[PDB]
């Protein structure tokens, strides 16, 4: 199926405490595989997935130097945005960037993207065309004009269609045993009493990969999505994910509800009852 | 913009006393990024805690996972304590083995 | 490999 390469970058200033903290975290699909943290003793790009041991010393040195260069660029941006927004030098501010590309099963580009945020709000983003930018406010409009005059879109497009895609294919090839695997969900239902002759039925899906999954509760053959409570799919600490979805039902009528689990690792969806 | 972190505590495998497991504290939907996350065993901070899976959603709120290997006991209690600017006081969420 | 970012 399709796969993605994403980098989550965060720069946070801290007036009075020295230089801003700078972090870069990379993911291939839903798996963290590399990380850079300026607050580490000796900041360096580091592998976060076992298969990255396949990259030689040059890779780590190159990514580390690039990260330090990016860190310096963001230090400048934090200062620049204080000016654009006419803010004080004593407050903490955050810049966030998500950059990435997605390819189909054949390794060809599906889409690329790069979006910026300042203090948790949209700042500027590359449009789907990979040619123009969309600015959220007048400060971002200044940036948009600067980048157009410098031809930044063309440079970024080259990265997205070329560098990003090519590295993603390489990571998928080297880490195939991990990234192309399928771990089937194991499910179970828990029961909890409530006041007013009602019960909470919670359906759990554990140890699966990839992260995409669908959990629904049914009654009489119809789904109860609007009556369900749930948590966003979440990492379980070992590279797998988990999720739960619950519904409140009448005491004594539990046997009438069924949990359905759909996943890449389930040739036939699972159907469970309490 | 200030979003209060959602704190979720859970194990990798259904808890079975004496059997190795992984305890997770997923802290999500928060902003600003500065945060303090501590995992506790019987009220005492756990030392080996690994931080991973830092990302942010479409609305830019932050997500991060704290996890540690552990072997559950019938009497041991576990919790996750979080300090963040959106909250006046630290917040502790206990592991509910029967959830 | 992450992209190189430049000043806004
Ligand atoms: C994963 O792929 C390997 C092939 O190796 C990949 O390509 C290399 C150039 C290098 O980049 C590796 O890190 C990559 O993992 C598969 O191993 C081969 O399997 C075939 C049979 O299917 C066998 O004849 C070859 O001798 C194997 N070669 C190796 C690398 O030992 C491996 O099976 C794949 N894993 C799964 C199950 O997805
Ligand atoms: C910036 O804010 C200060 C007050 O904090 C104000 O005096 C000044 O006019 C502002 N700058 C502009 C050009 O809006």
């Amino acid at each position: 199926g399709p796969h993605s390469l994403r980098y989550f970058v965060t720069a946070v200033s801290r007036p009075g405490l020295g230089e801003p903290r700078y972090m870069e975290v990379g993911y291939v699909d839903d798996t963290e595989f590399v990380r850079f943290d300026s607050d580490a003793e000796n900041p360096r790009y580091e592998p976060r997935a076992r298969w990255m041991e396949q990259e030689g010393p040059e890779y780590w040195e190159r990514e580390t130097q690039k990260a330090k260069g990016n860190e310096q660029s963001f230090r400048v941006d934090l200062r620049t945005l204080l000016g654009y927004y006419n803010q004080s030098k004593g407050g903490s501010h955050t810049i966030q960037v998500i950059s990435g590309c997605e390819v189909g099963s054949d390794g060809r580009l599906l889409r690329g993207y790069q979006q910026y945020a300042y203090d948790g709000c949209d700042y500027i983003a590359l449009n789907e065309d990979l040619k123009t930018w969309t600015a959220a406010d007048m400060a971002a409009l200044i940036t948009k004009h600067k980048w157009e005059q410098a031809g930044e879109a063309e440079r970024l497009r080259a990265y997205l269609e070329g560098t990003c895609v090519e590295w993603l294919r390489r990571y998928l090839k080297n880490g195939n045993a991990t990234l192309l695997r399928t771990d089937s969900p194991k499910a179970h239902v828990t029961h909890h009493s409530r006041p007013e002759d009602k019960v909470t039925l919670r359906c759990w899906a554990l140890g699966f990969y990839p992260a995409d999954i669908t959990l629904t509760w049914q009654l009489n053959g119809e789904e109860l999505i609007q009556d369900m409570e749930l948590v966003e799919t979440r990492p379980a600490g070992d590279g797998t994910f988990q999720k739960w979805a619950s519904v409140v039902v009448p005491l004594g009528k539990e046997q009438y509800y069924t949990c359905h689990v759909y996943h890449q690792g389930l040739p036939e969806p699972l159907t469970l009852r309490w | 913009i200030q979003k209060t972190p959602q704190i979720q505590v859970y194990s990798r495998h259904p808890p079975e006393n004496g059997k190795p497991n992984i305890l997770n504290c997923y802290v999500t939907q928060f902003h600003p990024p500065h945060i303090e996350i501590q995992m506790l065993k019987n009220g005492k901070k756990i030392p080996k805690v690994e931080m991973s899976d830092m990302s942010f959603s479409k609305d830019w709120s932050f997500y991060i996972l704290a996890h540690t290997e552990f072997t559950p006991t019938e009497t041991d209690t576990y919790a996750c304590r979080v300090k963040h600017d959106s909250m006046a006081e630290p917040k502790t969420v206990y592991w509910d083995r029967d959830m | 490999s992450a992209p190189d970012t430049r000043p806004a």
